[PDB]
């Protein structure tokens, strides 16, 4: 390409690709944050020809959606996972992973190793 | 200056031979040779690691002392 | 309000996965710090 | 003056060249040590690949210039003889081209250049091997040593305290420590299913498979005996076109009546060795069990697990001593494999396994099933766990070690820098540009680590030189120390074998001078 990586694609590093997948992450923890509790309320999803599904499943509103994202995939996968090895959870799941990367997110920009992060997660 | 460059940092070296054309009318190819020359042992100082501003800091501290040293060996006609 | 008497209750195994699984999604995208997006053919 | 050099097209290609080689070399610099990051990478197709291996890396970034291409083919030869330093390797011979380029410039021939490469390759091969020191394969914490140091780098690294003793049972498993100068790594079959998390994984001595049982209600056999069947469980097929011609009504029933007895005498001769287990191959052109031969056989009691592929058949032997059995006839009791339990086990709804533990000849094999929350993260932990067997395989085939954390580079850069002083000539000026070249790993795991490299570098090369030559950057205290304190150890043939293939790679680079678009 432009650079001189002749790579044919595109190529994103450092705090572009680290803001860019918590805004992913951040985005599909939206979309549920909405369907968490006693009070949460149900979602509409059409599915491109009018067929209607009602739910308040994080897992199954997480199927339904097409996500793009590799990084938000990993949290699609994840609602999944928790579903199929719990049953329960899939929203507080997914809402815990985002901000978990949104927090480390924070402190790899403060210029805290990610490598340390990661450390004081697994020890958390 | 005949050169169509698109490249922004060309332009900008076509305005440092241009300079030293205005200022002294000789010494455009040397300039523009040196200024590369410079650049391209700034990339090996960058590649081990050194801030860009204390690349600059250094390279002027050189060019103060090339200076003087020039100033020192110079004769008179 | 004390959950323990009002009767709000969830299985252990339901918050312990929950935190496991969530750490481990953090870890894997937190150890991301490059991208390269291939063109498609 | 000498000859003109009237073309410049040579010197044009051996500058693209380098230019390339230098810029694959600095997009994997990141990375490379403990502190190095992972890439991700998504295929034309879609698919990602979030990894940390220069390898993989570079197998899956579709560079297109030549001498991107000639990098990856070199890292994939370190993979194969080493399975470790795929991207120092890499970095190495970006950072010899590097060095190349200034030398062209101060009006080097590419042939000097590349014979005082290989100079100054045979004395860093003479250094590396001074540094070495000899290990014995009964040292397990040397081994565990340089496992967890082969796994620092990769994302399951708070998981080494589980998947380094892992990596080292398994190659002293499928390895006679006594006589061995190698290992074959398919001895060591991995199983990646989705669940759980890394801290999951499981090293099985037997066997595990992930074809499902066909009966209904038998899934746990104990005291097991386990039979290999590649003839088919259904209605007699002839090798030639065969037809069953009915001109009478009797006829009908006869021939249900027969085929049942056949399928039935099977299944009693099949239950008369005493095998409870049944593991069937595969078998296209021919049903290899009908639903006559699965009905006789679930009565008997008796598992089965069909649709075994016709290469697992010889890993299914080694593991569990079974003998297959090709023809009704000569199946016996000898043929047979004790196993004290065979159980189909649920994995929290996340799959099934049929685990296959306990032997009478557990004959140098065994599996490590690999759990994980992603695809990606299963993947990547696959791949380090790879790189940790290799490790231990280099150790195996090299009984010495080197110490790490940048350590064998900086003495490198050091004791070739002399011996370019000593060579006193233009091949003076190329071994230094190579001593200064092997000083960029150090370099970047300093800048990795989140140091002052320069300094670092410089600290470390000063330490060498008053004679701590087993110093290193340590990036638990945040500077240089020695490194074999924080038992940062590596196979000697690791960094054989990563300056041998860098340097041969950068020789072949230096000897083109020309690009050609055929057709
Ligand atoms: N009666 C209640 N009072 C307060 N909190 C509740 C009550 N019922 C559920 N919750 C909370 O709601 C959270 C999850 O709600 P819900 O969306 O139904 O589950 P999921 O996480 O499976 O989507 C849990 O963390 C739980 O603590
Ligand atoms: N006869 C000569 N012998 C050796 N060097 C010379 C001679 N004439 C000029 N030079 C050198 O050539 C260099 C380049 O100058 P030149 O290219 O002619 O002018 P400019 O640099 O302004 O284009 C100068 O630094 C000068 O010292
Ligand atoms: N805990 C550690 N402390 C210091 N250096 C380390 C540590 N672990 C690994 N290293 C260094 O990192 C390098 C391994 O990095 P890695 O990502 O495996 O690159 P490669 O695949 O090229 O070996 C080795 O040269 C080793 O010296
Ligand atoms: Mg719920
Ligand atoms: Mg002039
Ligand atoms: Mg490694």
């Amino acid at each position: 390409m432009e650079g001189p990586l002749s790579v044919f694609g595109d190529r994103s590093t450092g705090e572009t690709i680290r803001s860019q997948n918590v805004m992913a992450a951040a985005s599909i923890a939206n979309i549920v944050k909405s369907s968490l509790g006693p009070v949460g309320l149900d979602k509409m999803l059409v599915d491109d020809i009018g067929d209607v599904t009602i739910t308040n499943d994080g897992a199954t509103i997480l199927k339904l959606l097409e996500v793009e994202h590799p990084a938000a995939k990993v949290l699609c996968e994840l609602a999944d996972l928790q579903d199929k090895e719990v049953g329960d959870g899939t929203t507080s799941v997914v809402i815990i992973a985002a901000e978990l990367l949104k927090n480390a997110d924070e402190l790899v920009k403060q210029k805290i190793h990610p490598t340390s992060v990661i450390s004081g997660y697994r020890l958390a | 200056s005949m050169m169509d460059v698109d490249h922004q940092i060309a332009k900008l070296m076509v305005e440092l031979s241009k300079s030293q054309d205005d200022e002294i009318g000789d010494g455009t190819t040397g300039v523009v040779v040196l200024a590369g020359a410079l650049l391209e042992e700034a990339e090996q100082l960058l590649d081990r690691g050194i801030h860009p501003i204390r690349i600059a800091d250094g390279y002027e501290q050189a060019a103060r002392v090339a200076i003087e040293h020039l100033d020192k060996i110079s004769d008179s006609v | 309000r004390d959950n323990k008497q009002a009767g709000v209750f969830e299985p252990t195994i339901v918050k312990v996965k929950s935190l496991k699984f969530a750490t481990e999604a953090a870890i894997t995208i937190l150890r991301i710090d490059d991208l390269i997006k291939l063109h498609p053919e | 003056k000498g000859a003109y050099q009237d073309r410049d097209k040579p010197a044009q290609i051996r500058f693209s060249n380098i230019s390339a080689a230098k810029a694959v070399a600095d997009a994997i610099r990141t990375s490379l040590g403990p502190k190095g990051m992972d890439k991700m990478i998504q295929d034309g197709k879609g698919d990602v690949t979030i990894t940390n291996d220069g390898a993989t890396i570079l197998k899956q970034m579709q560079v297109l210039h030549p001498a991107a291409r000639m990098l990856v083919e070199l890292s994939k030869a370190q993979d194969i003889e080493a399975g470790d330093g795929t991207t120092s390797v890499v970095i190495i011979a970006g950072s010899l081209l590097d060095s190349c380029t200034k030398l062209l410039q101060k009006g080097i021939h590419p042939t000097i250049i590349s014979e005082s490469f290989q100079k100054a390759l045979e004395k860093g091969i003479e250094i590396l091997t001074d540094m070495s020191r000899p290990v014995e394969l009964s040292d397990r914490e040397t081994l565990l040593n340089s496992a967890t140091t082969s796994l620092n780098s990769k994302v399951v690294s708070q998981y080494s305290s589980l998947l380094s003793p892992m990596s080292v049972n398994a190659v002293m498993k499928v390895i006679d420590p006594a006589t061995a100068t190698s290992v074959d790594l398919r001895d060591i079959k991995i199983v990646k299913k989705l669940g759980g998390t890394i801290d999951d994984c499981e090293l099985v001595e037997g066997l595990v498979l992930t074809q499902k049982v066909s009966n209904s209600g038998i899934t746990r056999v104990e005291k097991a005996k386990i039979g290999l069947i590649q003839f088919c469980l259904s209605a007699p097929k002839t090798d030639m076109d065969n037809q069953i011609v009915v001109s009478d009504y009797a006829q009908m029933d006869r021939v249900l009546r027969e085929e049942r007895a056949y399928i039935l005498n099977l299944v009693k001769q099949i239950k008369k060795t005493g095998c409870n287990v049944l593991l069937i191959q595969k078998s296209i052109l021919r049903d290899a069990l009908s639903d006559l031969a699965l009905h006789f056989l679930n009565k008997m009691k008796i598992m089965v697990i069909k649709d075994i592929e016709r290469e697992d058949i010889e890993f299914i032997c080694k593991t569990i001593g079974t003998k297959p059995v090709a023809h009704i006839d000569q199946f016996t009791a000898d043929m047979l494999g004790s196993a004290e339990l065979a159980e189909e086990v649920n994995l929290n709804g996340s799959g099934k396994l049929l685990k296959i533990t306990g032997c009478a000849s557990p004959g140098k094999t065994v599996t490590i099933v690999v759990r994980g929350s992603n695809k990606l993260v299963i993947e990547e932990a696959e791949r380090s766990i790879h790189d940790a067997l290799c490790v231990i395989r280099c150790l195996v085939k090299k009984r010495a070690l080197i110490a790490g954390g940048g350590a064998p580079e900086i003495e490198l850069a050091l004791r070739l820098t002399e011996y370019s002083r000593t060579l006193s000539g233009m091949e003076s000026y190329c071994v230094r540009a190579f001593a200064d070249a092997m000083e960029v790993i150090p370099s970047t795991l300093a800048e990795n680590a989140g140091l002052n490299p320069i300094s670092t570098v410089t600290e470390l090369r000063n330490r060498h030189a008053q004679g701590e030559k087993t110093a290193g950057i340590n990036v638990r205290k945040g500077g240089i120390s020695n490194i074999l304190e924080e038992l940062v150890v590596q196979p000697l043939l690791v960094s054989v074998s990563a300056l041998t293939l860098a340097t041969e790679t950068v020789r072949s680079i230096l000897k083109i001078d020309d690009v050609v678009n055929t057709r």
